[PDB]
């Protein structure tokens, strides 16, 4: 499956329970159609390249 | 799109109708120019082009021949995909 | 391309199996042709069919 | 015995030792035996008068710039040769003008001095072959008359074949068949003007062959007789020797080919081997036969056990340089580097690099490795003709940024250039295509494209298409 | 592909002749370089570091 990564879990107990501490890492991986998305959207960034 | 697959035994007649040519012998590539060798397993003729839209004798080279046989080696120029 | 010969790299092939298993059936089947066409002795097209 | 395997090789070895050996006295009577058989066939076609005519049009194509005469005629048993070709128009157009009595006896002499003559394979089997052929134009009236007659006329096949056979081409067994007053009397007359014209064709197979229907069929009956008994003996001493193929064969186990590939291609080569087993020289039959099996072999293993096919040439090349390398190994101590095969071999040293790089077998994509849920290498070729979608997307965008650019132009101005260009088009025109579809000149259409390509350089426009050159 | 015609001949430049295959460091590691190594196949012309 595309979108999709794992790495070692831990605890993080302040998290409200319809939450999970996600690294930046991942997700800025992970979310890179978004992010390419919403930059050209705000014109932070000409072209997508 | 569809709403069921069906499944029943293959005739010869139906065997020749799926297929695009017979495959009258065992090579694969030309072990110098790795080019499929025709006729053969891998026939650039039989299965379709190697690259998109390019001729395999290059004389056909551009989107502008979408669909034209070859004359010189008989390559339907098309997406290469249609080797899959 | 569902039975690929696909160079891996280091000019190494990379073949599937069905190449193997397509080419004995046609060199066989060549063979029988031929075995046909010499007008062979019976026990040598009893051995290639 | 029968059952109990599902081995073939078993099932080949048991059918080939059924058969027992040969004595080298039997050897010689077996080829004595295919002498009698070629001989006979060479004397039925010898009975044949087209079976000079078409030698006569042939040694002519060769004179006339068609063929050559080494491959017109294995010589003969050129100028006595040539004199012979003329020998043979003399005796021929003799036997021809002389229709009227002894010319049984001429064709006899011309024939049997024809026997003389030796021809290529192919031309005495196409001699044979136009023999069977028009043999089957012969059979193809006879079927006809004969099907039109008892199996659509209800003619018995004893009043039928009594008389059918005997003349076959004129009426009195055909209007006298009638002239019996049978119940199928009545019943040729539908099919009487169908066999009449039939008969017409066999009275022009007749006029053709120069010969009957009776004679040419007893000539042709004892060529078949010949061949079939020639093939009987071939049979024979194939069999006989499958034993040597299989000593012979043992030898290349495993070198790529199947075993039974291999007793095959080997039997194969036999069959090549006892259709030119000479005896009269005298030397035992497993000496020569063993030459052929084995080139019979070599030469299928190099045409049919790489996947990627590699030439006869080439694969004697690499089998020399595996050769010298191991001689070198066995001497030099350790292994040779590939610029000593240079020398020891005649290469340039390069071609002997080419010949190493020659790939060897691949790779099968289902080998296993390790490891990590038993995954076999072929989950790790990845797809190199896909194109990543950020440059599909970024193909999209700069169609989509052309489009809004070419908008600002002029009308005339943007077609000239998407029609210049092949932008949202089947084709890419030439300028004088252009031209010719907006009537004019190739130069104006070339100042055009110029001012639109000046224009679209221009700061304050193409910033986004500046935007798209990464580097 | 048209469109790329379009934007070469527009801004004058000439495609590149020859590829890009360099090898680099993998995403997200650092590191300090302690050793390189150049195996020259016999019979080429060593560089300048080999
Ligand atoms: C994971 C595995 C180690 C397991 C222990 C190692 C050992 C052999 C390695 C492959 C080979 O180089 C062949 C191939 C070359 C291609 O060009 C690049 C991909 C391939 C599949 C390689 C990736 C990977 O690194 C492999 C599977
Ligand atoms: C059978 C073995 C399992 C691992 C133990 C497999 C896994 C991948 C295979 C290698 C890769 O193809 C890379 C490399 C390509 C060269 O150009 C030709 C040889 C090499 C060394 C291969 C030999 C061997 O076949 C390997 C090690
Ligand atoms: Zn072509």
């Amino acid at each position: 499956v595309d979108y999709s990564g794992r790495s070692v879990i831990t605890v993080g107990p302040y998290l409200r329970l319809h939450q999970c501490g996600l690294p930046k890492k991942m997700a800025l991986e992970l979310f890179k159609p978004f992010i390419y998305g919403k930059l050209e959207l705000r014109g932070l960034a000409t072209t997508i390249k | 799109e569809f709403d069921a697959i069906k499944i029943a035994l293959a005739s010869p007649d139906m065997i020749r109708s799926w297929s695009f040519g017979e495959v009258k012998k065992p090579e694969t590539i030309n072990y110098r120019t790795f080019k499929p060798e025709r006729d053969g397993l891998f026939c650039a003729r039989i299965f379709g082009p190697v690259k998109d839209y390019e001729c395999l004798c290059g004389k056909y080279k551009r989107l502008k021949h979408r669909g034209v046989i070859c004359e010189k080696c008989g390559v339907e120029v098309t997406q290469t995909k249609v080797r899959r | 391309d569902l039975r690929p010969l696909v160079p891996l790299d280091g000019g190494r092939f990379a073949t599937s199996d069905l190449n193997d298993l397509y080419r004995r059936v046609i060199n066989r089947n060549n063979r029988l042709k031929r075995l046909l066409d010499l007008a062979a002795p019976d026990i040598i097209v009893r051995n290639e069919k | 015995e029968i059952g109990r395997t599902t081995d073939p090789v078993r099932m080949y070895m048991r059918e080939m030792g059924t058969v027992e050996l040969l004595t080298r006295e039997g050897e010689i009577d077996i080829a004595k035996r295919i002498e009698d058989g070629i001989n006979q066939v060479q004397c039925s076609v010898a009975e044949y008068p087209e079976a000079i005519t078409y030698l006569l049009e042939q040694y002519d194509r060769v004179e006339a710039e068609e063929a050559r005469l080494s491959d017109l005629i294995t010589g003969f048993v050129p100028e006595l040769a040539r004199e012979k070709f003329a020998e043979l128009r003399a005796q021929y157009v003799v036997t021809r003008d002389t229709i009227k009595a002894t010319a049984q006896e001429e064709i006899l002499k011309l024939s049997e001095v024809f026997k003389q003559f030796r021809l290529v394979p192919k031309q005495f089997d196409y001699l044979v072959n136009s023999m069977r052929v028009m043999m089957d134009r012969v059979r193809t009236q006879e079927r006809l008359i004969m099907k039109l007659c008892v199996e659509q006329c209800k003619m018995p096949k004893k009043n039928f074949i009594t008389l059918f056979t005997g003349n076959e081409t004129s009426d009195t067994w055909f209007n006298a068949a009638i002239a019996m007053n049978k119940p199928w009397s009545e019943k040729l007359h539908d099919v009487s003007e169908e066999v009449h014209r039939a008969l017409q064709k066999l009275q022009q197979i007749e006029e053709e062959t120069g010969l009957t229907i009776e004679q040419v069929k007893d000539i042709n009956r004892r060529m078949s007789i010949g061949e079939a008994k020639a093939r009987r003996a071939k049979k024979e001493m194939v069999e006989a020797n499958l034993r040597l193929v299989i000593s012979i064969a043992k030898k290349y186990t495993n070198r790529g080919l199947q075993f039974l590939d291999l007793i095959q291609e080997g039997n194969i080569g036999l069959m090549k081997a006892v259709d030119k087993f000479e005896y009269r020289r005298g030397y035992k039959f497993s000496t020569y036969a063993t030459w052929w099996i084995r080139q019979a072999i070599t030469r299928s293993i190099a045409d049919q056990a790489r996947t990627i096919r590699i030439p006869v040439h080439m694969i004697e090349t690499i089998n020399k340089l595996n050769r010298i390398s191991r001689q070198m190994l066995q001497e030099m101590g350790r292994e040779p580097t590939p610029e000593e095969l240079a020398e020891r071999m005649l290469m340039p040293e390069d071609k002997i690099r080419k010949v190493l790089k020659i790939a060897k077998e691949p790779i099968s994509m289902e080998t296993p490795i390790g490891d990590d849920e038993d995954s076999h290498l072929g989950d790790f070729i990845e797809d190199t003709t896909l194109e990543l979608p950020l440059d599909s997307a970024t193909t999209e965008s700069l169609r989509a940024a052309t489009h809004d650019v070419l908008a600002g132009l002029t009308a005339r101005e943007a077609k000239v250039l998407r029609m210049r260009f092949g932008i949202d088009m089947n084709t890419d025109y030439t300028l004088e295509e252009v031209g010719k579809q907006f009537d004019v000149t190739r130069e104006r259409i070339r100042q055009i494209e110029a001012k639109a390509l000046r224009k679209l350089r221009h700061p304050s426009r193409s910033e986004v298409l500046r935007s798209f050159l990464d580097d | 592909t048209p469109e790329e015609k379009l934007l070469r001949a527009i801004f004058g430049e000439k495609a590149s002749d020859v590829k890009d295959s360099s090898l680099r460091v993998p995403n997200g590691v650092s590191g300090t370089v302690i050793d390189v190594q150049v195996f020259t196949r016999d019979g080429v012309e060593k560089d300048k570091r080999a």
